[PDB]
């Protein structure tokens, strides 16, 4: 029924923690950090993760205060409605490399020095 | 709301946010002006016609 | 109390009205990153 559909795609999205969990499994995967390099304007770098899921207001703040140990903060983090494009790519265009489903939930988070 | 043709016309207002970086593809695309272009016109035409 | 000074002083007298309730507002980022690259500057150091 319609109620048990909208659960499969809210029970299919992880929740807070989950999503901090897979963002810091990806911060530690070495190939994963340097697939998400990026080079800013003046010389400095930030990295862009992709990770499914959403982060509320209030977790996001507790994971900037766990960051912060490690001298990062979340400068940004959008929560997407579409698919995820591999994190060596910048744009949201679709590819034959995309992973997903057209309204899949999920979050491009942007780390950067404290 | 302040602003006299309030009295004539259904306020409206609308905020969209349009991050470059998420729709331009700057790693194939040979022209990236020209998608720099279509991307904020392609997101003003699409909010201000309805 | 000390210095006579000839103090002419333009005091802006007017007002800006919004007439028609209707604006559509965009925040448009990203350019630096789509219109440009950055030059190999040597090594990445924090300092």
């Amino acid at each position: 029924t319609y109620i048990e559909l909208i659960n499969i795609v809210n029970d299919d999205t992880p929740e807070d923690d989950a999503v901090i969990s897979d963002l810091m499994s990806q911060m530690n995967d070495k190939q994963t950090v340097l697939d998400s390099c990026r080079i800013n304007h003046k010389g400095n770098a930030y990295f862009k993760f992709h990770v499914k899921g959403s982060i509320s207001k209030d977790k996001l703040k507790a994971l900037n205060e766990t960051l912060k140990d490690s001298n990062l903060v979340v400068t940004d983090a959008s929560t997407q409605r579409g698919f995820m494009p591999p994190n060596k790519f910048d744009d949201i265009t679709y590819t034959e490399e995309s992973v997903g489903y057209r309204a899949m939930v999920w979050t491009s988070f942007t780390i950067e020095k404290l | 709301i302040e602003g006299a043709l309030s009295a004539v016309m259904r306020p409206t207002y609308r905020y969209k946010e349009l991050d470059l970086e998420k729709v331009i593809d700057t790693i194939k695309s040979k022209d990236r002006w020209d998608d720099v272009c279509a991307a904020i016109l392609n997101c003003v035409k699409a909010e201000l016609f309805p | 109390g000390h210095q006579v000074t000839r103090e002419i002083a333009a005091i802006p007298f007017n007002l800006h009205v919004n007439n028609i309730p209707f604006a559509l507002e965009f925040k448009i980022t990203g350019f630096q990153k789509v219109m440009g690259e950055t030059q190999f500057n040597g090594k990445l150091a924090d300092l």
